[PDB]
């Protein structure tokens, strides 16, 4: 547009519309696009006189107001804004304007205090919220001080405000106590996560290394501190590798490894040296994972070269040892130490091993060729710079000395997994991230016991399924949930790369792999479980958990694809059906059969070649990619009467589950018949009890062993069947032995 | 063993003559013919790979047979259907349905047409979500499947018109297959909302409150009320170049219209024949609603054509494109039945016994179908004709070395005496 | 209750009708002249001009608009949820034109209420009324259900007489 075809419009309406009244009216409409056209004075009076006729419209009234924002008449744009605020009270975002607009411009009236009052209590304890009450106070030191702490008591967990501490320490020039607020802070779980954060940690402390107070107090605590600085490093690393580009993640590379070179020259054997050794193991970690980054973006012949010198990487750090977590002061010091070596080797290990799958022993070529000396100049080469000094950085002066050239075996993965679940907060990036890497294994990961780890005492079913009311939240929801956003997030992910490896990608390189929706659940359900939630807040989180039990659960208006739901039956079946006690079993089994239930409708449907009814915005993403087709559905609907007779077993029906297993000649069904049927046997078989009977029970025993004797005998002559074994081969035979020795 | 197959048959017709309906004869046939084709197709001889498909289109002209003869002949003629003009279309179109038998025929058709329609397995790997790497890469300022169509297509990444192929094309092969519902959950949960929305569009309206007559079919009203609008709407968007070739051939085919060449060129006698009886099809509903007044004038956008062809020209059509395929003597019998001009064919191939011998499956066929017509319509093949037809089929069933079941095939003639 | 709905309907399409054209005549956008015949209630030449603007995919989806049809309600829906958690960017008139197949244009989350300031209220009350969720409610609790979301002014008489149609009860 320009002047021409906003004022050719004047006579436009002009000549439908003539009155006065009717000519006034249009007023906003008129200024509507001359807000467009770069006209302000003009469009000022158009908006100024549909507002002579329409007084009582608050987008006017608005509209003025954040005109006379540009105009930065701050008199008359707040004024505008209250007329709006006043006239429709859901306007929250113009009682925060309002509220930052009077602390700007002047403090002396108490009505820019009110309006931060109201403003708090409309966003509670937001971001914006503490930066006014901060402007306020700034129309002396000491009194920054109190506000922060006093702000600091029940926030702590705000990024912003503690860095501020160390701001207004470092103003007054007491750098010790920077550094001490900065240690005890490096304790917070939250904090350890932020990027800006850990920014402010890396300077305060270097600027204390330097300070003239450092040297002169003692050099006792001098370790201590550079401890941190390392430990900050590592995290900053983390961090910066997954947000920042390529360049400022290759500057923090150079700065990790000076502090290396600069440290290894004390040694000892304290935290410091504890330290310095797990440490030095996330350095390769993410300089492979660095590495990597780049080699995606490039040719295919950088990205083999980069990924064999990733590889190299990742295994270094693999090989590192888990360090000596007794030689640590303190319980919470060497709890996050282990933590974290936890997680080097389950990120390092997952990533050793989906680029060893790529070919067979490709791990061993790697260390054969690039172990050698070479290969350290070439690693220097590809990540750094020539022109640095090669001599203070760590990289080059490492001794590589017997790379154990071993990959990884899967069980020592799943406790380093479980043992890290915490390394990251529990993101949902990072557990879906494991669940992705789980998801091209042979062996399954452990999601109850990360939940467990997670969100402690909390019960594996709720009593009150009834309601959807979130204090009902249920580990299995939980499980059932994290299965959906991986099942979900594998298929987005598939529809990518066909359109342009997947599990190749290492974590802090991948972007965001769950939809927002899911992520703010999980973000919700946390804060409100670990209960650092915000009592304003509270009753938001609140029901943004709620709005997504119903899905999680099966019931009305769920977004649910038959395929998630029958991978969420299964998968809780066998996960059940390997569990020793009864009341985990009976549990896992009730809601496989519930989802079930559920299925088996649309099953019929789809089975007589009919269409689905498509969800309203689901919750986790539709794909025609897994559409159940008529090929599978016998199978579904034996699979799922096996889990039928599990559970009336269970129960106490026998009679019905025998039946129902003795139908079906399923490997499985026949550790169900050989399990039920020993333990009729194993109670009544050495009590003084009528003989007769006793030759029953024997008679079952006989059948256990039978059946036992089946399933290791087509187990051992077909692989596909020992991936059906509902336990262990090495656990039926254990029982087996047993049996037999009775 | 293979060499039972006349058994079958011949066993077939001994359950019928003794249980003393006679569709179910067919319709093991049917079975029989099919039976035959899966052992034929398992492990074989790459010269049994040919005698196999002539098993499987052998079974689907049984089918085809049982189809038609059933609606045909257990013709016994229910309620008349009475509307008013404050009816829904698709009442009109139910209507239709009802009363013009010549019409529903070609729906028949149809209906074993996609029923035998072949669809690739489903897409794997399929991505999160819609148009990701455009998105990603950024330079979609819109998030709308009509984005790339406002302005050069050089918007869309090449992996993500990729996917889109892959897409279209699969839904396309559903679509001729008559799995519309497989479609629409397909849609959904690709994150093809907005196509889903596009195939929902398929139905005519009705309101079970306004509709009485299928208050029972329905508790919701649905469809769409402004369907030739939808229609040269979807039509349109057919025509406009720029989009995937597989998704102008869906809307093509939902507007009733035939798809482009790009795909087209690639549809078998079976595919083709489709098409165009979905052509005859869509043209006559909208020529039906014409006449009733039941289109509104303001929905007549765009011309599409109004001039239904009949079956017997498209068929004629249909053979001169696939001469080869239209050739093939079970497709003939195949088009001999849709046309009803069949004992007009036995009496034909008939004649050629006086290159029918040098095909094995043909006189069998012959012979068991003129036995099920004059049993299921007495009087249908001409006396002679039978007499001829067994004849020398017995005397292939000397051949073969069969003589056990002959006085099965006898029980059709005092001719039977001289055996 | 389709009869007063239609002749309601029309009526409202009588009085905004200027108004609306008006706008037309001065936008310089496509999709945003799509949107304003959606405000006329003019479904076909809103399909028309996506046709012409080579807005097809829209033009079919435009064609839903006046059939209540729950499935795509909730489609549309989605996709405006799963816009509105990343989606970089959507054209402002599209996600309006979703927002109307959403049958909720105001009830919502990516809100039409803020055209306040642009149209008069009829004119979103047409809305409303023609989109909206026309078989579930009654003409009086569905012309309630927009009253709900909007001040009318005091003096306004046409005002006044849906407020009284509305308050049934």
């Amino acid at each position: 547009r320009s002047k021409a075809d906003v004022e050719r419009y004047i006579a436009s309406v002009q000549g439908s519309t003539p009155s006065p009244r009717q000519k006034s009216m249009k007023g906003f409409y008129f200024a509507k696009l001359y807000y467009e056209a770069k006209e302000y004075d003009l469009a000022k009076k158009y908006i100024c006189t549909y507002i002579n006729v329409q007084e009582r419209d608050p987008k006017a009234h608005r509209f003025l107001g954040l005109l006379y924002e540009l105009e930065e008449n701050t008199d008359k744009a707040v004024e505008c804004y209250r007329r709006s605020v006043e006239l429709n009270p859901t306007q929250k975002d113009l009682v925060l304007k309002i509220a930052e607009l009077l602390c700007k411009n002047d403090v002396t009236d108490g009505r820019a205090k009110y309006w931060l009052e109201r403003a708090a209590k409309l966003f509670p304890g937001s971001p914006a919220i503490y930066k006014l009450k901060e402007q306020l106070l700034d129309c002396g030191w000491n009194k920054l001080f109190d506000l922060i702490q006093s702000e600091l008591y029940v926030r702590p967990d705000d990024v912003h405000v503690n860095i501020r501490l160390v701001e207004v320490y470092r103003s007054t020039k007491r750098l010790k106590d920077a550094v001490a607020h900065c240690h005890e802070a490096e304790r917070n779980i939250a904090l350890r996560s932020s990027l800006e954060w850990n920014s402010c940690v890396v300077q305060t402390l270097k600027e204390y290394l330097e300070s003239l107070q450092c040297l002169e107090s003692d050099k006792s605590d001098w370790r201590a501190t550079n401890t941190d600085l390392l430990l900050a490093y590592a995290n900053l690393m983390l961090l910066t590798l997954s947000t920042r580009d390529v360049q400022e993640s290759r500057e923090l590379l150079q700065s990790f490894d000076s502090a290396l070179q600069s440290v290894k020259s004390l040694g000892g054997n304290d935290e410091l040296s504890a330290t310095f050794l797990e440490m030095k193991g996330h350095f390769y970690m993410h300089a492979g994972s660095l590495l990597l980054k780049m080699g995606q973006h490039s040719s295919n012949v950088q990205w083999r070269a980069l990924s064999e010198l990733a590889a190299l990487c990742y295994l270094i750090a693999f090989q590192v040892p888990r360090p000596k977590i007794k030689l640590i002061k303190g319980e919470a010091g060497q709890n996050l130490l282990e933590m974290m070596a936890c997680d080097r080797l389950s990120q390092s290990g997952h990533m050793l091993l989906n680029l060893s799958r790529g070919k067979q022993d490709f791990l061993k070529e790697i260390v054969e060729t690039f172990a050698n000396k070479s290969g350290q100049s070439a690693l220097y080469d590809a990540l750094f710079s020539s022109q640095s000094p090669k001599d203070t950085s760590f990289l080059g002066s490492d001794d590589i000395g017997n790379i154990d050239v071993r990959e990884p075996e899967l069980e020592d993965l799943t406790r380093y997994d479980v043992g890290a679940i915490r390394a990251h907060n529990g993101s949902l990036q990072h557990l879906t991230w494991l669940g992705l890497q789980w998801n091209s294994l042979p062996a399954l990961p452990g999601i109850r016991k990360w939940l467990k780890q997670l969100f402690h005492h909390l019960p594996h079913e709720t009593s009150r399924l009834e309601t959807n009311a979130p204090e009902s939240i249920c580990i299995l929801d939980l499980e059932v949930f994290l299965l959906g956003v991986v099942y979900t997030s594998h298929l987005q992910l598939k529809e990518k790369c066909n359109s342009h490896q997947p599990l190749c990608l290492p974590l802090p390189v991948c972007k965001q792999l769950c939809t927002e929706r899911q992520k703010s659940w999980w973000d919700a359900v946390c804060t409100l479980i670990h209960r650092k939630a915000v009592p304003g807040n509270v009753a938001k989180l609140r029901l943004l958990v709620q709005h997504e039990i119903n899905t999680l659960r099966a019931q009305e208006k769920h977004g649910l694809q038959p395929a998630l739901l029958v991978h969420w039956a299964e998968c809780l079946q066998k996960t059940g059906s390997g569990l020793n006690s009864f009341y985990d079993q009976r549990e896992y089994m009730g809601r496989s059969v519930h989802y079930w239930k559920k299925v088996l409708p649309l099953l019929k449907i789809i089975k007589k070649k009919n269409s689905i009814p498509e969800p309203i915005d689901p919750l986790f993403k539709h794909f025609h990619s897994v559409d159940i087709q008529a090929s599978e559905i016998v199978e579904y609907e034996e699979d799922a009467h096996i889990t039928f007779a599990i559970l009336d077993a269970v129960n106490g029906n026998i009679e019905d589950a025998v039946t129902a297993f003795e139908s079906i000649k399923s490997v499985v069904s026949y550790w169900n018949l050989a399990l039920i049927f020993h333990r009729k046997a194993e109670d009544i078989e050495n009590d003084a009890l009528s003989p007769e009977e006793q030759e029953e029970c024997k008679n079952y025993l006989r059948k256990t062993r039978d059946y036992l004797i089946k399933i290791i005998d087509d187990s051992d002559s077909n692989l596909s069947v020992v991936k059906k074994l509902p336990v262990p081969l090495e656990s039926v035979k254990e029982m087996l032995n047993s049996v037999m020795q009775e | 063993y293979q060499t039972e197959r006349f058994t079958k048959f011949s066993d077939t017709l001994k359950e019928f003559k003794i249980e003393q309906d006679p569709f179910n004869i067919i319709r093991e046939f049917r079975s029989a013919a099919g039976q035959l084709a899966l052992d034929l197709a398992n492990s074989g001889d790459e010269s049994n790979v040919i005698s196999s498909k002539d098993w499987e289109l052998e079974a689907r002209f049984w089918h085809l047979v049982e189809l038609l003869l059933v609606f045909r002949n257990a013709d016994l003629d229910l309620d008349e259907m009475e509307l008013h003009p404050y009816n829904s279309r698709g009442l009109f179109e139910k209507k239709l349905m009802q009363d013009n038998k010549q019409l529903y025929q070609i729906w028949i058709v149809m209906v074993w047409l996609k029923e035998n329609t072949y669809v690739m397995e489903r897409p794997k790997n399929v991505p999160t979500s819609k148009w990701l790497n455009s998105i990603t890469s950024g330079g979609l300022k819109s998030c709308d499947l009509d984005f790339p169509l406002r302005e050069n297509t050089n918007v869309l990444d090449v992996k993500d018109k990729e996917e889109d192929h892959i897409f279209f094309k699969y839904i396309y092969e559903l679509i001729l297959a008559g799995a519309i519902d497989e479609a629409l959950e397909e849609a959904k949960l690709s994150d093809n909302i907005s196509i889903c929305m596009i195939l929902c569009g398929i139905q005519e309206y009705l309101n079970p409150v306004i509709d009485t007559q299928i208050a029972n079919e329905f508790n919701t009203q649905q469809g769409i009320k402004k369907h030739s609008l939808w229609r040269r709407t979807v039509y349109s968007l057919s025509q406009q170049a720029g989009l995937d070739p597989y998704e102008r051939a869906i809307y093509s085919y939902l507007s009733g219209a035939i798809p482009n060449q790009e795909v087209l060129q690639y549809s078998d006698w079976e595919s083709d024949l489709h098409i165009h009886l979905n052509q005859i099809l869509q043209t006559e509903i909208e020529n039906y609603l014409l006449e009733n007044n039941q289109v509104g004038t303001d929905e007549l956008i765009l011309p599409l054509p109004s001039h239904a062809l009949t079956v017997q020209e498209v068929l004629n059509r249909v053979a001169s494109r696939h001469p080869s395929e239209s050739e093939h003597p079970i497709r003939v019998l195949m088009a001999s039945v849709i046309l009803d001009s069949l004992p007009s064919v036995i009496h034909s191939s008939v004649e050629m016994l006086l290159d029918i011998i040098d095909k094995p499956y043909l006189l069998r066929i012959v012979t068991h179908l003129a036995i099920c017509l004059d049993i299921i319509n007495p009087g249908s093949v001409e006396e002679v004709d039978k007499s001829k037809l067994i004849t020398t089929y017995i005397s292939l069933l000397k051949l073969q070395g069969l003589y056990e079941n002959i006085p099965i095939y006898a029980t059709f003639l005092n001719e039977s005496d001289c055996l | 209750k389709k009869e007063r709905h239609c002749r309601l309907t029309s009526w409202i399409v009588s009085q905004i009708g200027p108004e609306i054209e008006e706008k037309i005549r001065n936008s310089s956008n496509e999709i945003e002249q799509i949107f304003l015949y959606l405000l006329l209630n003019d479904v076909v030449r809103a399909s028309k001009l996506a046709i012409e603007s080579k807005n097809g995919h829209l033009s079919v989806l435009i064609s839903y608009l006046g059939s209540n049809d729950p499935r795509i309600r909730d489609l549309a829906e989605l996709q405006l949820q799963k816009w509105s958690t990343g989606g970089c960017s959507i054209d402002k008139n599209i996600s309006k034109i979703y927002k109307l197949l959403s049958g909720s244009p105001f009830e919502g989350l990516f809100s039409l209420k803020e055209l306040e300031s642009e149209f008069s209220w009829l004119c979103l009350l047409n809305l409303t009324l023609c989109y909206g969720q026309i078989d579930e409610y009654s003409l009086e609790s569905l012309v309630q259900s927009h009253l709900d979301k909007f001040s009318l002014p005091y003096d306004d008489p046409i005002g006044v007489i849906f407020q009284l149609y509305a308050a049934n009860e």
